């Protein structure tokens, strides 16, 4: 299936965490295509900055066989 | 545990029934002789296939037991008497029980356990059963041994063994030494075995000196008392041979060679202790040297 | 959960009292037993699988329980029963270390009887298996530590039955 | 024709009868197919050159 | 069975059965006669397959019946043959059902744990399964045994 | 759950026995009836929404349930009733394909009566709806497939009652 | 490393090293001479301990060296003893570091998969490590033998 | 048992047990050795008792094993012997319990309906129980024979 | 219900065997304990009212439970709590005599938790009261019979929880 | 009596007495000699036992004999001693009968109502019966005292 490799930086806004938070502060993950929209919406609502997005799996414009 | 055969005719159930028919003495002698025949006419024991850790504590307790009580405990297991060791044995799997008996036989061969009475001969019925077991196959042999030996120990609701076995009625005896017939060294050996060092060391001269292995001589009567009471603690010696001759100042130079079965500075059991006794002319040991002569075994 | 120390401290706190002579004596007794508890725990942790294997062989194997129609028939059910025995042994070790059965009540026995009743697990068979585990652990650990482990395993048996 | 005295002699307790899953059912088959064990291959670890006797590829 | 597996997948997706699933069910229904023939042959000759497979397994891996092996002794050998019989019966159930769900549920899930607790070589068990498969394939016709051996292969792969 | 094949397999397994003649006969019967079940399942899957529509129309439209104050008055309540009907249709189709009613107990009937009693849902009305669903599905599916579908729908109704 | 474990726990709780943890590190570093003496003894006596443990293991489980077994054959026995030496070296690493983590890292994680792929009996490997522990206890003092027994029993339990 | 019966009566009246029940319970508990001994006697002689009782019963009543009889046929005769063993076991249970409640609850409620559905003659069953009682009395001392015959005649009377 | 004798008899019967040595040992143990059980039952019957009185005075009186708004406020509610304690003591004595906690399970526990949940009865406080009853009974009967009574009292508490 | 209670239970079940019930009846018949001995002891020492019991009760609870108490005056003391004698006779009857049924049906049912009507302290009466039990235990043999203690405790509990 189509997968998105996304790198983003999401800062904290409400509390000053005292545990190691770099891993979820700046990270890259492989989110599925069917979840990419909601993941992007979550990152934007949390206030993160989408550093980079790439289509790691599949090819653009695949009418069939995108599974 | 595993399903034990009880009555199916054939050969294995018949052999197990015959073993059960044999009394406690016959069964115990038969299992001992079967262990003796193991590896040549019977299957070789493979204790790694059984959880011997469960019986490890009982084995160590038996090993620490004195030979009389060792034989008493083994005969209690044979008679299915009510003892804590019998309970522990009965609470084991058949493989664990068989491995435990194999370890007992191995320790008896190595001398750590009181051996069978010397010159014992297997009864006719037990010998016939053992011959049948030898004729049996390897798997058949192990199945027969397991089924025969599982019934031992004490289990609630079971009570038999009408014949029973009242067992058979070293340190107390003179230490068997070849070429040495001196009361001083004999008393020294007996007292050292008995661990009554306070009475043992009177055989030492007032200027008596002791030479422990790998250490310089220790001089002073109370020094030797301290050495005996802090280093040489509860060790068993088996002197074998010895020679005696005179020496300067009227001394008696006596070289005795024997074996120590107790842990004493390493080389356990397989170290030859040489006692170099420069005894005073009056008799007390002026100089005792204990030399731990070693076999090709090294790392001491 | 509460160990012996926490139990004593809670008993003192409930009455709002400092640790008096009796509480100190109880703490001293627990500290004395601590070495034996640690040794028994290490031995059990080493021989974890062996104890369960021997107990199931002694009490369950070669029976209607393992034969078809028994609760321990399928491989899945055998694995589940072995896992349950492993949990019992581990939590009994926890209870022995802590000197208290609070962990047993809080994380094992809560609803365990209802769980077996709903599942159809034979309570008597499970109790016999735990008894076999107790005997095996006693033989493998010793007298006093074996007795303590038996106390907590019998606590589990009482809760289950 | 049937004789009942024979079966009266041949009566067996019900609880002694073997069920489906009992290995005693296959005990007879195992007896028939006598498996031959392996003769013990006496080997000494002391007389083994670990560095050389281990395979190299 | 295949019916239950298709129903489970369809309900997990929250949908009625697709044309592919329905066609698979109908094809299995049509071909069930050969499956029943396989089950009949296996059940009828089950003593023969178990006997010959045990013989071949003991020959190929004699340490199993050697001293210190798990199957040492008459009782251990009998239990070995009993487990072989369970696996043959499970193979028959899977062949009849057209899916290996019953085999997985009864004698494949947790089999590693059970045999590890019992001290048994899982690879030896897989070898025994392979021996049974060879004997059964010899006992049946080419294509019939050819598609009967698929479940034997599944068991062998899952155990080894 | 379990189909008829699963039931036969489970009975043979629990008795620890190979598939005997009677099990083969039952399997042959299920295989004989399988094509019918596949046809009925295909028909109902093709016409899933429609059958629900006429079931409601013949059963619940312009009635006290759909009036204000009923349990099916509001649009959200109508959607919930439709979802209930679609569950019942889907699971009756599943049971029809599997030849077994175990699925309904596992999924639907295991808590549905308590669910409706907590909700206030009219079980008499839902029984009437499913009873109408019987004939609505039977019309599209035929006579014997209709009989099977009616068997499963009667199962649902009896579980509700 | 006991210090590394303390650092890991302190970082996990997001705190500086506890006074008790620092005291434990201090005591370990003070006793490091005695701790490393055990490793020196094991390294010096690696050959005799490995060979004696292998012989005792073969005595206890003759099936593995019997034909059809994993260790059957001169080369197979050689590589089995080679793995014995590996595990002895790992035990020395653990006793030096004061922590079982190096043992678990190099020679314990994935050991189940490795020996399943090789066909090796993990139970036999555990028994061999037990024999190694017994031999080392014989060759060392009671206190040192008890100290190394912790690492040996850890390896035994992780094996089985 | 008497304990269960007394506790049930006390519960039904919503009261503790009276001393007139407690002393009866004490006497029952004290006099349990003889009941136990009779139990081991019967259980040891179960096979011989069953065989002799069945032989005597079949000699006395030929129609049972005759063509058209309920026990006619091999399996039928074996099943009749099984029923005899069942009732012997129940009698042993009652003897041990010092009460007939276990027998009545286990194999005495609905016995008439069960054997009527089976077609078996309940009178013939009672005759078999009578023969069993005679054999048990022969194998037991005078007092023990009478005590066991109490339960035996209770069973016989309940059967017919 | 079931006593020790009926329990062992049923355990043998369900698997269809005669009474072996192991079961006979259990019956011998029960017969050995019968005298102590009867003495304890007589003592508890003599001191039934006093035991409940002392337990209530030691656990419940002057607490939040008796004050207005508590579950023991009205005189009727106080008498109900006393009656519950009377049940628990009497049935603990029954189970102690029988040597089996089956009468407790089938006449005191099956649904009692549901009844208290409906009525709002504080299960923790009733457990505390039962513990007080256990302590008083132990003090009045002795350690050997006190432990046996406490076994079934704790059984009741665990069933309630 | 135990005999009449057993007969009532058997009639309620609509059956003859079970072997256990018959054994209990026989045991009670055998113990009837000891029961008669205890009754003889009590009836012989009727006067002294009631005298010490009344004196002990008066010392324990002087408020009864104090002004305003129910038993104030020589006539009230005579009535109290008459009640003492009546209850001791009831205890003797119960010991003879082997159960507390005669005691309950003669002077133990409605005792609370009668004392509420008369104003008598029920707790005082219970303490008086307890003093009677203490003096009787001191006066008679331990086994006989132990046997009568159950009946005395039953009476005192019913009066509590
Ligand atoms: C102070 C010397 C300088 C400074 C600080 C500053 N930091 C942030 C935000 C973050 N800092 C970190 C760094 C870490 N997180 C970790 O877990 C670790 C490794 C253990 C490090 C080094 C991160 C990840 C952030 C992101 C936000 C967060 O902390 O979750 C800010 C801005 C915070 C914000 O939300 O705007 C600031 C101001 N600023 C200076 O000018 C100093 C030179
Ligand atoms: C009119 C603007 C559109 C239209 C209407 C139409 N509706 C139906 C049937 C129903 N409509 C409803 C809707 C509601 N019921 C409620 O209680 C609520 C909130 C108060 C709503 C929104 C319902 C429940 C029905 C079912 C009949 C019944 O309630 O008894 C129909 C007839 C459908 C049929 O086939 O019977 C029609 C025609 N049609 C249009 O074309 C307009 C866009
Ligand atoms: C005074 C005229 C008499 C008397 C009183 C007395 N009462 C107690 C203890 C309690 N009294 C009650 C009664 C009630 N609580 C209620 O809620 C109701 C209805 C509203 C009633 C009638 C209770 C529950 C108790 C228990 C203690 C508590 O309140 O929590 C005592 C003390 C008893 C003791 O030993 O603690 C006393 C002294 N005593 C007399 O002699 C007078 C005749
Ligand atoms: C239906 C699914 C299912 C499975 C799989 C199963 C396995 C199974 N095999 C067992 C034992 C056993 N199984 C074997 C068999 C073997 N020995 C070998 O060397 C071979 C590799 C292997 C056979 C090919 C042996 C030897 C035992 C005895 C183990 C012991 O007693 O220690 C046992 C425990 C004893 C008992 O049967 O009661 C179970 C549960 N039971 C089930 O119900
Ligand atoms: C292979 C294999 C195994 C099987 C291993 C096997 C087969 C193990 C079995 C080993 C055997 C046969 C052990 C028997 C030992 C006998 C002893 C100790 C008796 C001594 C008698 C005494 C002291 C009495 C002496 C006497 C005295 C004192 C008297 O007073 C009077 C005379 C008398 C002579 C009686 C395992 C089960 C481990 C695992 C699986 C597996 O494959």
């Amino acid at each position: 299936m189509r997968m998105f490799r996304i790198t983003a930086c999401v800062p904290s806004q409400t509390r000053i965490r005292t545990q190691r938070e770099l891993q979820n502060t700046y990270f890259t993950k492989l989110v599925p295509y069917d979840n990419w929209f909601r993941e992007q919406q979550r990152i934007m609502k949390m206030g993160g900055k989408i550093v980079k997005v790439e289509l790691a799996t599949g090819r653009p414009g695949t009418n069939a066989g995108l599974a | 545990g595993i399903f034990p055969n009880t009555l199916a005719a054939d050969v294995v159930p018949a052999t197990i029934a015959r073993f059960s028919q044999l009394n406690a003495e016959d069964q115990l002698a038969l299992i001992w002789f079967a262990y003796l025949e193991m590896g040549k006419t019977l299957t070789i024991a493979a204790p790694g296939a059984a959880s011997m850790q469960l019986a490890e504590n009982a084995l160590k307790e038996i090993q620490a037991m004195g030979p009389l009580q060792q034989t008493q405990a083994m005969c209690d297991l044979a008679n299915r008497a009510d003892t804590p060791l019998c309970r522990t044995y009965a609470s084991w799997s058949p493989n664990i029980k068989l491995g435990f008996w194999y370890r007992l036989g191995e320790l008896m061969e190595q001398g750590f356990v009181a051996p069978i009475p010397a010159g014992y001969q297997l009864s006719a019925n037990a010998n016939a059963v053992l011959a049948t077991i030898q004729g049996l196959e390897s798997g058949q042999q192990i199945t027969v041994l397991r089924n025969a030996v599982v019934d031992m120990g004490f289990t609630a609701g079971k009570d038999g063994k009408r014949i029973a076995e009242p067992v058979v009625p070293a340190s107390r005896t003179k230490v068997s030494i070849e070429g040495v017939t001196n009361a001083t060294v004999l008393n020294y050996m007996d007292n050292l075995n008995a661990n009554d060092f306070d009475t043992l060391i009177e055989l030492f001269t007032s200027d008596g000196a002791l030479q422990p292995p790998f250490q310089r001589p220790i001089v002073g009567k109370e020094n030797v008392l301290r050495f005996f009471r802090e280093e040489c603690q509860n060790l068993k010696l088996i002197p074998e041979r010895g020679v005696t001759e005179p020496a300067e100042d009227g001394f008696t130079q006596i070289k005795v060679t024997g074996k120590v079965q107790t842990p004493w500075f390493g080389g356990n059991v397989g170290m030859n202790i040489a006692w170099r006794f420069l005894l005073n002319p009056e008799g007390k040991i002026f100089f005792v040297a204990i030399d731990l002569l070693a076999s090709p075994k090294e790392l001491l | 959960m509460q160990d012996a120390i926490t139990a004593v401290i809670n008993s003192a706190d409930v009455q709002g009292k400092y640790l008096d002579g009796a509480a100190m004596d109880k703490l001293k007794s627990y500290f004395a037993s601590g070495e034996l508890r640690v040794r028994a725990a290490s031995v059990i942790s080493a021989n974890a699988a062996t104890i369960v294997k021997e107990a199931v062989a002694k009490s369950l194997l070669y029976s209607d329980v393992t034969r078809p129609g028994g609760n321990m028939y399928t491989t899945r059910r055998y694995a589940a029963c072995i896992r349950d025995l492993d949990y019992y042994l581990r939590y009994a070790t926890y209870a022995m270390l802590a000197g208290d059965a609070s962990i047993l009540d809080e994380r094992v026995l809560n609803g365990l009887k209802e769980t077996y009743n709903s599942l159809g697990v034979p309570i008597s068979s499970t109790v016999q298996a735990i008894q076999a585990i107790k005997e095996v652990t006693a033989s493998l650990v010793g007298a006093d530590a074996g007795k303590e482990m038996g106390v907590y395993l019998d606590y589990i048996c009482s809760g289950l039955s | 024709q049937i004789v009942w005295q024979n079966e009266v002699r041949r009566f067996i307790p019900q609880e002694k009868k073997l069920t489906a899953g009992n290995p005693m059912n296959f005990l007879g088959m195992a007896r028939s197919i006598n498996p031959a064990a392996n003769t013990i291959p006496k080997v000494s670890a002391q007389n083994i050159n670990i560095e050389a006797s281990v395979p190299r590829r | 069975s295949i019916v239950t597996k298709s129903i489970v997948n369809a309900d997990a997706e929250a949908r009625y059965l697709s044309p592919g699933e329905l066609d698979r069910i109908k094809a299995f229904v049509t071909g069930g006669a050969a499956r029943l023939r396989i089950a009949e042959t296996l059940t009828g000759s089950r003593e023969t397959i178990v006997k010959q497979a045990g013989d071949r397994l003991f020959q190929k891996r004699p340490d199993i019946v050697s001293p210190g092996g798990n199957a040492y002794g008459e009782e251990m050998t009998a239990t070995c043959l009993r487990d072989m019989d369970y696996y043959l019966r499970l193979v028959t159930y899977g062949v009849v059902s057209g899916d290996v769900t019953p085999i997985e549920e009864i004698g494949l899930v947790g089999v590693r744990e059970m045999y590890r607790s019992l001290g048994t070589p899982i690879e030896a068990v897989a070898q025994s399964v392979r021996e049974m498969k060879e004997v059964a394939s010899g006992l049946m016709s080419s294509d019939d045994a050819a598609e009967a051996s698929a479940y034997f292969d599944f068991v062998i792969g899952k155990m080894s």
